[PDB]
């Protein structure tokens, strides 16, 4: 990798130089080459890669989506092959990101998470890379199950080794969500876990502290607002 | 479109 | 060239879609592939051309700035060569970019250019991608002179083929203003050209239909923006 | 710092 050769910690420096900078696919790269030295990311660092390729696969989502949307009013009105050979090129950008994120989880940051905190949030970023697949998938139920049951395993160790507040169990539990409404068809799903997940972390918010109960109310605001999208 | 999990600000 | 096999007519399409879906690293990279067709480019298409690159070299800029500035906090204060290597990084991808732009505007479109409309377009792109290398110089007297040169041939071509409202011509002297205030250390300079460009385009406002009026009045209040900030 | 000449709206 073009990043072998930088030390680990210059790569993690210059991760957060480029967050700074809003240059995040390089800021992406930093952190693949970080990832790449072998050893387990803290929680930091973690947050940092996640920082890094959801800017990067957030405009290419965005994207996507005004090309695609071109695209299908095109095709209703005068024609070429433009639009779906620029929408394809978008596209196939887009999963080449999700598989490079996918593959950095597989090789080998899920296998060698062992706490609650590093191996829920690498299974809820599984899910999250595999549901931006299935975002331009049209293969798309292998890719809906693949998706599905990682934020599964990652939702059965939450609800085991984690708080109702924890932030990374409140973003899992808000993205299983969208993925029930948004990819699953399944609305209803995605309001039942939303309701539940939102009113058990009301009842948990008396034991955190100022700091802690800002993080979690900020997360529960997103529940609350799907839900009203939703009803 | 539904809203998903933010990064921290 | 990776577009030499893109007719020049799709081309000019997907930047335009390039441009709706904010990816401007595609457009530009059409809009280099259009002008290496070797056709002189319309109206349309040279400002499809400079909107690709100004923002392209937009964001490299900001980033540059806010690397230089974290560089110069640590260098009065601890230590390592990280902010310093890859402020020099995002610095070698700009120099890049108005190297490419330069290469455009040398082979070939100034010397095809004739009309005023085009060959003032041109020369003032040449001045401003002169300037952000100029912005990032330390040689630096060469560079500031490449740009001066550039837009006073533009002023003087300007000044004698097109009326004080022009939309190119307005942005030529705003860009020249700039030049003056922020690179050529000529605060004066710049304060009297933004001055007698505004009162001599008031006075042509009379001649303008409203769609013009609007577009030319935009401008002028950039220049009024400055004189603000400048005294 | 400067205002410069901006792309059409
Ligand atoms: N440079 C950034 N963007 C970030 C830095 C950190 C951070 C993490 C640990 C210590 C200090 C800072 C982030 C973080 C933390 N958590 C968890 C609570 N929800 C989510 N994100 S994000
Ligand atoms: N797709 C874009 N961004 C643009 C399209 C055009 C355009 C040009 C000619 C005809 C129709 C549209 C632009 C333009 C025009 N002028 C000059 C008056 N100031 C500046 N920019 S910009
Ligand atoms: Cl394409
Ligand atoms: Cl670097
Ligand atoms: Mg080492
Ligand atoms: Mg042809």
């Amino acid at each position: 990798g073009a990043m072998g050769s930088m030390e680990r910690a210059s790569l993690i420096q210059k991760a957060k130089l480029a967050e700074q900078a809003e240059r995040y696919e390089d800021m992406a790269a930093f952190m693949k080459g970080a990832v790449e030295k072998g050893e387990e990311l803290s929680c930091e660092e973690r947050n940092l890669l996640s920082v890094a390729y959801k800017n990067v696969v957030g405009g290419q989502r965005a994207a996507w989506r005004v090309l695609s949307s071109i695209e299908q009013k095109s095709n209703e009105s005068e024609e070429g092959p433009e639009v779906r050979e620029y929408r394809e090129k978008v596209e196939t950008e887009l999963q080449g990101v999700c598989d490079t994120v996918l593959g950095l989880l597989d090789s080998h940051l899920i296998k060698e998470a062992g706490d609650a905190e590093s191996r829920v949030f690498y299974l809820k970023m599984k899910g999250d890379y595999y549901r931006y697949l299935a975002e331009v998938a049209t293969d798309k139920k292998r890719i809906i199950d693949s998706a599905r049951s990682a934020y599964q395993e990652a939702m059965d160790i939450s609800k085991k080794e984690m708080p109702p507040t924890n932030p990374i169990r409140l973003g899992l539990a808000l993205n299983f969500s969208v993925f029930h409404y948004e990819i699953a068809n399944s609305p209803e799903e995605a309001i039942s876990l939303a309701k539940t997940t939102f009113d058990e972390a009301m009842a948990d918010l008396h034991t955190l502290s100022e700091d802690s109960y800002k993080d979690s109310t900020l997360i529960m605001q997103l529940l609350r607002d799907n839900l009203t999208l939703w009803t | 479109r539904s809203l998903s999990e933010r990064l921290m600000q």
